[PDB]
């Protein structure tokens, strides 16, 4: 959240919120309604976003093939479940104003996780990216915000 | 460190659910009180000094507390006391702008046993912070003054 | 930090005695299990990753523990959990090669109150380390697998 | 002990024993039998080793003379008792593979000890050295190991 | 106190009092009687010292005028009370041999105090200075010691 | 950290009073014992080594305490023990010169639970410090020897 982030940045220097940071928070609260709108639009079409998955596989068939991390319908399914997770994280981030909830919930130490699991990270990046192509298709340029959210996800993954 | 928004989020994360109409409602409310919070934080930020002044002279000065045998009697204990009130006010402004008191439980409260073990009285401290509540209130308003009220009171319940 | 040999020594130092036939016997035994310990430590060192994998998927994955409301549900808590199992395994290899579990009581155990105070469950941890016992065992053998067994179990008794 | 030493050296870097350190430990365990043999040979002839003391005194008569730290038969005796201590430490070290037990038991802060007591440290060094001449006489070149053990003692003392 | 100060300075280096520091303490104890004499002379004439206040006001009428920190007879009185405080601190210091009691009791964080209160610090410095003109008038050159005590006060204030 | 003089001062500060005839009297007394304290501190400073020697050989050497199974048996525990006695003596000289035992309660005492938790026995320690009392006494005199006596005893009461 932009609010918690400026709070921690200020407290780190034992100071009050500067008028600039306050103005930023004002722009945020004034963007609240459009923000929630985007959030609920994404939530509504989440199953479509994650399913259309298909683009990832079509672009990275290795992950679902023998030897790949998502070989089989059960592992494929689990991989779809992760994409759902990250999309939800994207909706949180949208509502919050920054990437705090995404980082806290599913980027601090992801590389460790998937390294243990044997999941190719670039594959995840491609899945969430495709999720941003579909998602961007669901939104009419509003698309920016969610855009940089996804982008921060597939960037932060690797 | 969470707040109204992040509190709603985390409320919608441990259950593994997307934000439902309720989350959107609470978020709506905070978005409705945001401008108020921002302004109040600006005003307090501008007048922190005068507020701690009016609080100290309000509940502390010209009593035993400040005289020999007193807990803020020497100049070093005076600076420590007004420093504590400055902290309390700044984190009250924090929590106020945020919308949730966890930051207090996380970065100022986790203090009662310390004050007990070093002799710092809690009564005059409660009365002091409350004085900050009345000063801040009368200087900002009834809405912003009650919103600070909930957090100041929170600190009172934490010390007591 | 002692081991079989140094444990025998210290057993022969606080009494102020030179090493008697008994000390020579115990030392003999350890010298007889040495090559085994060395090899097992090599094999575990080579396959630590795959072992922690087989342990996690063995006792942890696809349950509540990993889902929302879970203790290893977020990615940061997942990395912390697999990091704990990595530590446990590495000190199990240590103690194994050494021949005495004191290193565990000295550099990993002195943790139960911490897990309790931070919410880390002990049950799934016991089941996890035990899973490491079965994986390591089946991958190294019955002798080396039981010798790791005694130390893994030791950690279980330390946490529980 | 070589075993505890490589353990602590490795753990200091949060790593497993390297194949080289493991091989070293292998050479140690394979030297176990000869090692114990030397240990029990020294233990058997310990009284001889410490008594033949005499060489020290003959080389450092000042310590036993008036004004010296070991003036009198009681102080002489106590000084013989210290030599016994250090020889025992040497047998521990022999069995262990390094100087850990000797350091831990009777070199960490010895200079402080003897400084309080008023004992000349070089005198101790000479006593344990003589103990290595006799000891070396009891062993047929096997003599190396115990050799560097004693040497590490009289070196570490000062 | 000179005694506590040399103690802490020595302990800071884990050492005994040096013969020089000891000699200093000797000069102090030998000055004890004259010291106490000065202390009781000041204490006796304290009300005179603080009252003759008047010199401060005459030199800094702004502090007692409208807008000034000591406007009114009640605030004037309180300001006289502070001068009494600092004079007492001066007597403590005199008895002690250094500025420890003055620092500990009423200089650590004074600027913070008076900044909150809105008191001009230079005004305090002038009050205690005048207190040193009167005080110096009460003592016949003995005047040195108390002199540097006051001076350390009005210096340390700002 | 206070002493006779600063103790009198603080006794005259928390009440907000100038020094009265009583303060002047106590200060007088300390000023009367000052030269004694200074000299004694010089003599102890000159002979600290020999004093710790005579204390150790006095109560410690040639018993279990120093033999295997003993708390000062190894050379590292011997250096730690004589280091403790050196500290105790130096702070005894401090408090002695000062005239008040608070420095002990502030920089050496706040130790019993530590010794208990690490096995350091208190009995042989009390006997050791007392030995320092008798040695220091016989080497400085009856007056300076009793003035050290009060502080050595103070430490004994702190450990016990
Ligand atoms: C899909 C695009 C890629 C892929 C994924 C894959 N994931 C897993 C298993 C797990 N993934 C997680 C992920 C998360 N946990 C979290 O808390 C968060 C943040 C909210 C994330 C992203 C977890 C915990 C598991 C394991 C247990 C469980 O899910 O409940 C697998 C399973 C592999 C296996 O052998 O078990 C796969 C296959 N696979 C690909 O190839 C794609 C690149
Ligand atoms: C002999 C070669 C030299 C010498 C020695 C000497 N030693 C002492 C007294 C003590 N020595 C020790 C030594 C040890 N304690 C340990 O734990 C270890 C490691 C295992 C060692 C080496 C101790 C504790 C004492 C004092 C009490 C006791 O022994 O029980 C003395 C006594 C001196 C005296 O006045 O008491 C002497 C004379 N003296 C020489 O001149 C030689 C160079
Ligand atoms: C007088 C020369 C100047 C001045 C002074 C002034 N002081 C105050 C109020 C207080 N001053 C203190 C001071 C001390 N407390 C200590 O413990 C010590 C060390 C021993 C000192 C010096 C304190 C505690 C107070 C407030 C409460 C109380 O005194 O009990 C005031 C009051 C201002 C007001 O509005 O209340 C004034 C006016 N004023 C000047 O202009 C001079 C330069
Ligand atoms: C935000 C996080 C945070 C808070 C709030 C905090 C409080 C705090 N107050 C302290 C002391 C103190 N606090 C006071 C406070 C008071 N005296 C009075 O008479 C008044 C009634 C009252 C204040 C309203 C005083 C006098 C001391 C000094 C006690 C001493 O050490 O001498 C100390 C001991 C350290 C020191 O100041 O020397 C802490 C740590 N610390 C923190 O990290
Ligand atoms: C070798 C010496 C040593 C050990 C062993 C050790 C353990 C240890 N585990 C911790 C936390 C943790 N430990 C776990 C562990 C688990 N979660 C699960 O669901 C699993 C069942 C289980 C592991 C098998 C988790 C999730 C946390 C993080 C709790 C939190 O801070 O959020 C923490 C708190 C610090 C942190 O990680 O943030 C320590 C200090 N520390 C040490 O110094
Ligand atoms: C001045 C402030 C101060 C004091 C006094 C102090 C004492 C103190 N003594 C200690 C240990 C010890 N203290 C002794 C003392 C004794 N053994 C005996 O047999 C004697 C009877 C007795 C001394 C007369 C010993 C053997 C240890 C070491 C225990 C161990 O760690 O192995 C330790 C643990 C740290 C260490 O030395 O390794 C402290 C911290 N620490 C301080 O900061
Ligand atoms: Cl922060
Ligand atoms: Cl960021
Ligand atoms: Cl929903
Ligand atoms: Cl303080
Ligand atoms: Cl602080
Ligand atoms: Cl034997
Ligand atoms: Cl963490
Ligand atoms: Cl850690
Ligand atoms: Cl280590
Ligand atoms: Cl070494
Ligand atoms: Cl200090
Ligand atoms: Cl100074
Ligand atoms: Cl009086
Ligand atoms: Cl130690
Ligand atoms: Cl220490
Ligand atoms: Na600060
Ligand atoms: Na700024
Ligand atoms: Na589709
Ligand atoms: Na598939
Ligand atoms: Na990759
Ligand atoms: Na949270
Ligand atoms: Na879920
Ligand atoms: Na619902
Ligand atoms: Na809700
Ligand atoms: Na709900
Ligand atoms: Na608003
Ligand atoms: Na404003
Ligand atoms: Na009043
Ligand atoms: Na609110
Ligand atoms: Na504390
Ligand atoms: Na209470
Ligand atoms: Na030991
Ligand atoms: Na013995
Ligand atoms: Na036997
Ligand atoms: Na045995
Ligand atoms: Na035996
Ligand atoms: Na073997
Ligand atoms: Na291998
Ligand atoms: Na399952
Ligand atoms: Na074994
Ligand atoms: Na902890
Ligand atoms: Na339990
Ligand atoms: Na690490
Ligand atoms: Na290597
Ligand atoms: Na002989
Ligand atoms: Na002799
Ligand atoms: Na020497
Ligand atoms: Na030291
Ligand atoms: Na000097
Ligand atoms: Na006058
Ligand atoms: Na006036
Ligand atoms: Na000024
Ligand atoms: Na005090
Ligand atoms: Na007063
Ligand atoms: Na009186
Ligand atoms: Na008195
Ligand atoms: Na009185
Ligand atoms: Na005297
Ligand atoms: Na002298
Ligand atoms: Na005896
Ligand atoms: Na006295
Ligand atoms: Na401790
Ligand atoms: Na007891």
């Amino acid at each position: 959240s932009i609010i918690t982030k400026s709070i921690v940045n200020a407290d780190a220097e034992a100071r009050y919120l500067s008028p600039g940071e306050l103005d930023r928070i004002k722009s945020f609260v004034l963007s609240g309604q459009r923000r929630l709108r985007i959030a609920q639009i994404l939530t509504d079409n989440r199953e479509l976003i994650v399913k259309q998955g298909q683009q990832l596989f079509q672009k990275r068939p290795d992950v679902v093939s023998p030897g790949g991390n998502a070989y089989g319908e059960e592992m494929t399914a689990t991989c779809l479940r992760d994409l759902d997770y990250y999309l939800r994280l994207v909706t949180y981030g949208i509502v919050a104003g920054d990437v705090t909830p995404i980082e806290e919930i599913g980027l601090v130490g992801v590389k460790e996780m998937y390294n243990s699991l044997g999941t190719p990270i670039s594959g995840v990046a491609e899945g969430v990216r495709s999720m941003k192509n579909v998602a961007c298709s669901l939104l009419a340029g509003d698309s920016a915000e969610a855009g940089f959210y996804f982008d921060y996800t597939l960037g932060a993954m690797q | 460190m969470q707040d109204a928004i992040t509190s709603v989020i985390n409320a919608a994360d441990v259950q593994g659910r997307y934000l439902d109409d309720n989350s959107l409602d609470k978020l709506r409310g905070y978005f409705q009180t945001g401008e108020l919070r921002v302004r109040a934080s600006a005003t307090i930020a501008a007048n922190a000094a005068t507020i701690i002044k009016d609080s100290v002279a309000k509940a502390l000065l010209y009593s035993d507390i400040t005289r020999p045998g007193g807990n803020m009697y020497t100049t070093r204990r005076y600076a420590a006391c007004i420093r504590d009130l400055d902290y309390y006010l700044r984190y009250a402004t924090y929590g106020m702008l945020a919308g949730d008191p966890s930051i207090l439980d996380e970065r100022v409260l986790n203090l009662k046993e310390t004050y007990n073990s070093l002799g710092v009285p809690i009564g005059a401290t409660i009365q002091a912070v409350q004085a900050m509540k009345e000063v801040t209130s009368s200087l900002v308003g009834p809405d912003a003054g009650k919103e600070m009220g909930v957090y100041f009171d929170y600190i009172c319940s934490g010390l007591s």
